């Protein structure tokens, strides 16, 4: 009779007919990614149809409820997802121009092809080829060659794009109520309504920026040392009080710095603790990975593995009749059914990678009873996070002695330690200045403080201020060099990544003390501890329902994003840093002295 | 005496075709034998709770009348068809009252009740006015108007048709598969009862 009952009324059926359409839409995306044949493409697409026009009709229907008086906060919630208008509030001519543009922008991204000038009888991709030499070759310009012409093609070709991109995008998110797109990206970890648990869209920029502001002297250590460690592989082109050269840095584009442990290893001479051997000698199939990983969540407290996983998941390559997408994937079909799309071989990233992905199912499994649009994860972060907090536990030498891939009789010296933190600063906190850089540029280019001729003067500007790392020739606004990564040439949030690498110390940290673990944070492991496992169940099964804030207050006993767990994960090798950068100079100057 | 004219629990534990929770289907069971041990032996059983009974005492007990209702649910709603629950079925399509004598059987009926294109023949009501009373059915398909305006008929805005479908598939997980469930309600009165178990000599 209230709009509030109507509103409960309306969201019953949207929950049914929702939970229908999605299993049908999830089942042929299902069916197109074990197998791609062209009667399950025309099939994934006409569900997918049926499910952005069933989300359509909904949310006309849905936007006849104000919100202003409605007093529970799961049905705001639901209400608040369901009434978003998307790119539907602009007009149509404009909505089909961003339509075309997003899809152009996807398709010389994924088609563009820069190969060697004088030899052009066939070209070389940038998913097969670009990301072998940008990250294996030790050569100076060869690097300089693919760097640049795969930026000075792609720029040229996707700059005026991104001159619309940005003001379709712009305009979509004003008059969806937002100051800019920015603010709409910024809007996932907002949270109105809740006493002492509120969190602003506005408040995220300044607690990015408080974290990295004790983020910087440890990254200062390691950019140190990487930068000394290169200057050893190449001896004139690196200065000692400069940044580093852009295309020297392992990656594409600078994201992460994990294939540079071959050039900047602490100590060559200890061997990993790489455990593919032990798994290849005792023949450990795909099928006793996924059951190891099921016994360490059973272990921890949380749920087994349901029947239709381990009847319906492929687990292992299908076959060279039969193709399939090959990428990890962890599938929430809807209607209890969960799946692992992957493609195991026998690796000891495969297992530690089938931890992360039975952590997503954990999730997924533990918010199941929750209403169908707030089965997801309170925030972008927290689903990633608790997928990486098995991958961190999972790969300790105390759990790989437990269930028998390292001997008993290994010795955990100092030195492997140093190794293995060296190796995850280069992974997790090499990539938070740039996810820092590239999401407050694309802040700023959002919120129009930065000029329009400004671009590029101002990108590399940040590079050599943040991130410490300088480009190799100058670049006018020719060029769209931010454009050439995926997430950002395909409209996707960044800042993810940042706050997950965040979440993810915290809750090792939470889950650590909760488990009583008496030494340094990185040799924690929460295998047989249930009140960790309770303890992180508390947060799991809250889905979208309650705010970021209390999930992380449930976990971590705070509030708000902490960069303390993440400093005190890298202690020893902030300590070994301080030690052996006594020499060299600590800090960047922004000036071009390397090149 | 010889045992004859036993009664007909195989054509209820094993009927081609249920129904839906809606119009669940009820059977009297009167002027015959009671041999519950078919019952026990008909397949494995997710929940043989009875409540005010002992499931063993039955065969040797004499009830005037048992009633027999069938019908097809999900695996999560199991636990509603019980005395003192609540949720969609145990509000608006099957209701046990709080003194209820008798016995509530459910068992898995995926190879018989869900379909690939999925199963739309299976209904619940998800909209009443008012909760149901115990062993009441409502199979009215009336519009439910949930707002203020009069629906007229004709489904729109605010007008939910209130019957839905159990759209079952074979690869639901285990919550959301079909259930058969067979609620057993004896009932003792004045007259003589004439539902008792078999004798020996
Ligand atoms: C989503 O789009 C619809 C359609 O434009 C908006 O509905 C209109 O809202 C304005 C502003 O209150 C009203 O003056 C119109 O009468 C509404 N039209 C209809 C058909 O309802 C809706 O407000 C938008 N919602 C959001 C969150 O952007
Ligand atoms: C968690 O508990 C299990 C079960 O108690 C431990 O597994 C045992 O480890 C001891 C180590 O000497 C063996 O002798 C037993 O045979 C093991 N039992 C089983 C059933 O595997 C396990 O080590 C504990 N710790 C961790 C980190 O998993
Ligand atoms: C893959 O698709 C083909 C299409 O003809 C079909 O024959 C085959 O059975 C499918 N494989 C699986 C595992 O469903
Ligand atoms: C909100 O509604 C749900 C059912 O939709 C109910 O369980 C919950 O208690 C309600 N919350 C409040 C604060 O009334
Ligand atoms: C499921 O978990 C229980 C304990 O929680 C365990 O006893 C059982 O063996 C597990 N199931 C399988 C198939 O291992
Ligand atoms: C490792 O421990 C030994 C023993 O005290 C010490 O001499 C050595 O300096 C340590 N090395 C590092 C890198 O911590
Ligand atoms: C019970 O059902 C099965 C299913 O096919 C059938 O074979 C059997 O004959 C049935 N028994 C009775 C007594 O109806």
């Amino acid at each position: 009779s209230t709009i509030e009952e109507q509103a409960k009324t309306f969201l019953d059926k949207f929950n049914h007919e929702a939970e229908d359409l999605f299993y049908q839409s999830s089942l042929a995306s299902w069916n197109y990614n074990t197998n791609i044949t062209e009667e399950n493409v025309q099939n994934m697409n006409n569900a997918g149809d049926k499910w952005s026009a069933f989300l359509k009709e909904q949310s006309t229907l849905a936007q006849m409820y104000p919100l202003q008086e409605i007093q529970n906060l799961t049905v705001k919630l639901q209400l608040q997802a369901l009434q978003q208008n998307g790119s539907s509030v602009l007009s149509e001519d404009k909505s089909k121009r961003l339509n075309t543009i997003l899809n152009t922008m996807s398709t010389i991204y994924s088609t563009g092809k820069v190969c060697n000038p004088d030899n052009p009888q066939e070209c070389l991709l940038l998913e097969p080829g670009l990301n072998e030499i940008m990250a294996n070759s030790l050569d100076y310009n060869e690097r300089l060659w693919a760097w640049e012409s795969w930026r000075s093609e792609v720029g040229k070709q996707l700059r005026p794009l991104y001159e619309e991109y940005v003001v379709l995008k712009n305009e979509m998110a004003r008059a969806n109520h937002y100051e800019d797109y920015g603010d709409y990206w910024r809007g996932d970890y907002e949270v109105n309504g809740v006493d002492g648990y509120d969190y602003s869209r506005g408040q995220l920029i300044e607690d990015v920026e408080h974290t990295f502001e004790e983020i910087k002297p440890l990254y200062e250590h390691l950019h140190a040392y990487v930068r000394a460690k290169l200057m050893n592989a190449y001896p004139s082109y690196i200065s000692p009080i400069g940044c580093l050269p852009a295309h020297l840095l392992g990656d594409m584009w600078g994201r992460f710095w994990t294939n540079l442990y071959s050039l900047t290893v602490p100590f060559g001479q200890k061997p990993n603790i790489d455990v593919t051997d032990a798994m290849v000698d005792q023949a450990w199939d795909a099928q006793r990975i996924f059951k190891e990983a099921e016994k360490f969540f059973v272990s921890v407290g949380l749920p087994n593995m349901t029947q239709g996983f381990w009847e319906n998941s492929m687990l292992t390559d299908p076959g060279n009749v039969q193709k399939a997408v090959c990428h990890p994937t962890a599938w929430d079909l809807g209607k209890g059914d969960f799946r692992i799309l992957m493609c195991t071989k026998v690796t000891m990233d495969d297992f530690l990678t089938a931890h992360h992905e039975m952590g997503h199912i954990q999730y997924d499994m533990a918010y199941a009873a929750q209403p169908f649009l707030l089965r997801n994860g309170a925030n972008e972060g927290f689903h990633e996070a608790v997928g990486e907090i098995m991958s961190l536990s999972a790969a300790t030498p105390k759990h790989l002695k437990s269930i028998g891939l390292l001997s008993p009789d290994f010795q955990e010296d100092n030195e492997t330690e140093i190794n293995f933190l060296l190796k995850q600063a280069l992974t997790i906190v090499g990539t938070l200045p740039f996810t820092y850089m590239l999401e407050k540029w694309r802040w700023m280019v959002f919120k129009g403080e930065i000029p329009k001729d400004q671009w590029m003067k101002k990108w590399w500007e940040m590079k050599r201020e943040i991130v410490g790392v300088v480009e190799p020739v100058p670049h006018d606004e020719t060029y769209c060099d931010p454009a050439s990564l995926f997430h950002v040439s395909n409209d996707y949030s960044f800042i993810r990544y940042y706050t997950r690498t965040l979440y993810q110390f915290q809750f090792q940290e939470a889950l650590c003390q909760a488990a009583k673990h008496e030494g340094p944070l990185h040799k924690c492991d929460i295998s047989n501890s249930t009140e960790a496992g309770q303890k992180l169940f508390n947060m799991l099964r809250l889905g979208k329902s309650e705010p970021w804030t209390l999930a992380l207050e449930n976990v971590v006993g705070a509030k708000n994003m902490n960069v303390r767990p993440l400093l005190n994960y890298f202690e020893p090798l902030f300590t070994w840093l301080k030690d052996q950068n006594k020499n060299s100079f600590v800090g960047w100057s922004t000036d071009w002295s390397p090149y | 005496p010889n045992i004859t004219n036993l009664c007909p629990f195989h054509e209820v534990f094993n009927a081609t075709t249920f129904a839906s929770v809606y119009a669940w289907n009820r059977k009297r069971i009167s002027n015959c034998v009671a041999d519950y041990s078919v019952i026990y032996n008909f397949a494995p059983f997710f929940a043989f709770k009875c409540y005010g009974v002992s499931p063993t005492k039955l065969n040797d007990l004499c009830f005037t009348n048992v009633y027999a209702d069938s019908f097809v649910i999900r695996g999560n709603e199991v636990s509603q068809i019980a005395p003192g629950q609540t949720g969609n079925i145990a509000d608006y399509n099957y209701k046990l009252p709080d003194d209820f004598t008798g016995c509530v059987i459910a068992w898995n009926s995926n190879k018989l009740d869900s379909k690939p294109s999925g199963n739309y023949n299976y209904l619940y009501r998800l909209f009443r006015k008012s909760k149901l009373k115990p062993f009441e059915r409502d199979i009215s398909t009336e519009i439910y108007q949930a707002g203020n305006k009069p629906c007229n008929g004709v489904a729109g805005p605010n007008c939910y048709s209130p019957l839905q479908s159990y759209g079952f598939r074979p690869t639901y997980g285990v919550g959301h598969q079909p259930y058969r469930v067979v609620v057993l309600s004896f009932e003792l009165l004045h007259a003589p009862a004439t539902v008792c178990g078999p004798k020996k000599s």
